[PDB]
C-alpha cells in the first residue's frame, strides 16, 4: 500500500514438526493501531509466482544449540493481538510456544511463534518489531544462559541474538581534592547487563522489580 | 552422564574410533584429570567421613563444580573472523575424578583444594596444516599466598 | 644440628626427580608408594606432606612444631 | 577515613558469568575552623567584622547558610 502503513505477520517456528505444519505469510492479519484489520490467508506456495526471490519469508529458532533453555520468547505490543493460549501454571511467559492468536488458530496457533512487523511510515519500506511505546515482540529469556544464541532469518542470511554478560564500573568522582560537608560529586555507574532497551533511557527505580540491581551506601 | 564426552566442549552425539572419541573437540583438567561435577550413579564414594564428595563441595557454597556448570562456551569474536573465544573463574575446591575408564566416571570421595595444581586446556584438531587429526595444549600454575 | 625441646624445624628436600610437572607445585610423601615419617624415640608422623618452593624449581619443605611432655 | 570511609557497593554479574560487587569509597574529613577579627584595634562606633572559616559548617550546596544569635 502506498497510502497506508502495511502490516503482516508470520509463521516462524523452524523446530515445530508437526506433518501440517509450514513456515508461511500472511498480509493485514493485523493494522498498524494493532486491530483486526482481517483474516489470515495462505501465501506460502504463491511466494514463487509474485516475484519473491528468497526474501519474503521470516523463520526464528528459540534455541539455537539445543541446551534446554529458551534464549527468546515473544510478547504482545501495541501492534498486535498476542493471546498466552497455554495459561496453566506449569508453563510461564519464557516458553515461545504457549502464546498465538486467538481468532486465527489454524495455522496461528499454539506453538508455531508467530511474529509481526510494522511499517515506519506509509511509503518507507522500513518494517520493524518494536512500537511507539518501544516494547519489541521478541524479547530476552530471564532465565537464558551466558554464550548461547537464537537465529533469526530473513532473506537467506541469518543472524545471530547472543545473550552475553558485562563487567560493571563504579566510581565516585570527587569535584575538587577533598569531599567537604555541602557538597554534591557524581556517582557513575557503567554497566551494559541494565541497559536492557537501546531506545529507552532507563531509572534503577527500587520499586521496579526488573531492575535487578541497585547501588547502596 | 550416559556418554564419554561429559563435561567436555563437543556434541553428546559420539563414536569411538582409532584417534579417540569423535565428538570432543576441547576441555580442561586440574593434575591432568578431567575437571567434571560429581553427578551421575557413581558418586557414591564418601572419602574418610561419610559425607560424598558432591553435598562436600555444596557446604563449601561452590558452584563451579565442573566446567558445565560455569556455562563455559566458545563465542566467535566476529561473524567470520574465526577466533573463539572462552571464560570462567577458578574455585577454591574440586572433586578428582578416580577412574575415566568408566561411563559415569567415578568420584572420589573427599573434595581438593585447586591450589598448587596445573591447569591445562587441550583442542583436538579434526584438519591440520595436512587434514589429519592431532590435539594441542597450553598449560598454566594455580597459586596461593 | 641440634635442637630444642617445642622448637620448630623446617625440612628441605632437594629432589630434582619429584618435578613431574613443570606447571604444578609437586607434592611428596602422602602415598604409600612414596611416604615421608618424621619421628622422634617415642612418637611418630607418617605418611606427612612436603610442596615444591616454586612450579619447576624441584626443591620441597615442610615444617613440624615440637611439644614436648605434658609432666613437667 | 581509611577503613571507615563511606563506599557505595554494586553487586554485579560479571562476563565470566559469576557475581562479583564492584565498590568505591571516599573519605569525608573533619576541617579545623578560624575565628578572626579584621582589625586589632577599634573606636567607638567603628564597624567590627567577624569571620569564621569552618568549612565543616556548610550543611547545604543549593542554599546560603545562617546562624542567629539567641534571645530567651
Amino acid at each position: 500500500d502506498p497510502t497506508d502503513e502495511d502490516s503482516w505477520t508470520f509463521a516462524t517456528n523452524t523446530k515445530n514438526t508437526t506433518s501440517s505444519f509450514n513456515v508461511d505469510t500472511f498480509y493485514q492479519v493485523f493494522d498498524e493501531n494493532g486491530a483486526s484489520g482481517g483474516s489470515a490467508l495462505t501465501l506460502r506456495t504463491t511466494l514463487s509466482s509474485l516475484m519473491c526471490e528468497d526474501n519474503c519469508v521470516l523463520t526464528l529458532d528459540v534455541d539455537a544449540q539445543s541446551s534446554g533453555t529458551p534464549v527468546v520468547t515473544i510478547q504482545d505490543n501495541g501492534d498486535s493481538i498476542l493471546t498466552q493460549l497455554n495459561a496453566s501454571s506449569n508453563t510461564n511467559a519464557n516458553n515461545a510456544s504457549a502464546f498465538g492468536i486467538s481468532t486465527e488458530t489454524a495455522k496461528l496457533g499454539t506453538g508455531s511463534i508467530p511474529v509481526t512487523i510494522t511499517e515506519q511510515g506509509p511509503n518507507s519500506g522500513v518494517f520493524g518489531t518494536y512500537d511507539e511505546s518501544d516494547k519489541s515482540v521478541l524479547k530476552i529469556t530471564d532465565n537464558a544462559k551466558r554464550g548461547t544464541s537464537a537465529s533469526l532469518d530473513y532473506n537467506e542470511t541469518p543472524q545471530t541474538i547472543l545473550v552475553g554478560f558485562s563487567f560493571a564500573s563504579i566510581d565516585i568522582q570527587p569535584v575538587t581534592d577533598e569531599w567537604t560537608s555541602g557538597q554534591e560529586i557524581p556517582v557513575v555507574i557503567v554497566d551494559a547487563d541494565q541497559n536492557k532497551n537501546s531506545r529507552a533511557d532507563e531509572d534503577l527505580d527500587l520499586n521496579n522489580p526488573d531492575v535487578t540491581l541497585i547501588p547502596a551506601l | 552422564n550416559s556418554k564419554a564426552t561429559d563435561d567436555a566442549v563437543g556434541s553428546a552425539t559420539t563414536q569411538s574410533l582409532s584417534f579417540g572419541e569423535l565428538g570432543r573437540l576441547l576441555d580442561v583438567t586440574f593434575d591432568d584429570v578431567i575437571w567434571s561435577t560429581p553427578d551421575g550413579a557413581n558418586n557414591t564414594a564418601t572419602g574418610n567421613d561419610s559425607d560424598t564428595c558432591s553435598t562436600e563441595l555444596s557446604n563449601a557454597g561452590i558452584t563451579d563444580t565442573g566446567l558445565g556448570a560455569t556455562g563455559f562456551t566458545l563465542v566467535e569474536t566476529g561473524a567470520a573472523t574465526g577466533v573463539f573465544v572462552g571464560d570462567f573463574q577458578i574455585p577454591s575446591f574440586w572433586c578428582r575424578v578416580s577412574d575415566t575408564t568408566t561411563t559415569p566416571y567415578t568420584y572420589a570421595g573427599d573434595e581438593e583444594t585447586t591450589t598448587g595444581l596445573d591447569i591445562e586446556v587441550n583442542y583436538v584438531d579434526f584438519r591440520d596444516a595436512s587434514g589429519e587429526i592431532v590435539e594441542v595444549g597450553d598449560s598454566a600454575g594455580v597459586r596461593a599466598n | 644440628k641440634v635442637y630444642s625441646w617445642t622448637d620448630k624445624v623446617y625440612i628441605t628436600i632437594v629432589a630434582p626427580d619429584h618435578n613431574f610437572d613443570s606447571d604444578l607445585v609437586d607434592e611428596i610423601g602422602e602415598t604409600d608408594s612414596d611416604p615421608i615419617k618424621v619421628s622422634t624415640r617415642g612418637f611418630d608422623l607418617d605418611n606427612y606432606k612436603l610442596v615444591e618452593t616454586g612450579t619447576d624449581t624441584g626443591i620441597f619443605t615442610g615444617e613440624v612444631i615440637l611439644t614436648g611432655f605434658t609432666a613437667h | 577515613t581509611d577503613e571507615d570511609a563511606p563506599r557505595v557497593n554494586y553487586n554485579d554479574l560479571g562476563a565470566d558469568g559469576v557475581t562479583t560487587p564492584v565498590s568505591d569509597q571516599e573519605e569525608a574529613p573533619s576541617h579545623s575552623g578560624v575565628v578572626s577579627l579584621n582589625a586589632d584595634s577599634y573606636k567607638i562606633a567603628d564597624t567590627v567584622v567577624i569571620t569564621v572559616e569552618d568549612l565543616d559548617l556548610n550543611v547545604d550546596s543549593d542554599l546560603i547558610d545562617i546562624f542567629t544569635v539567641v534571645s530567651d
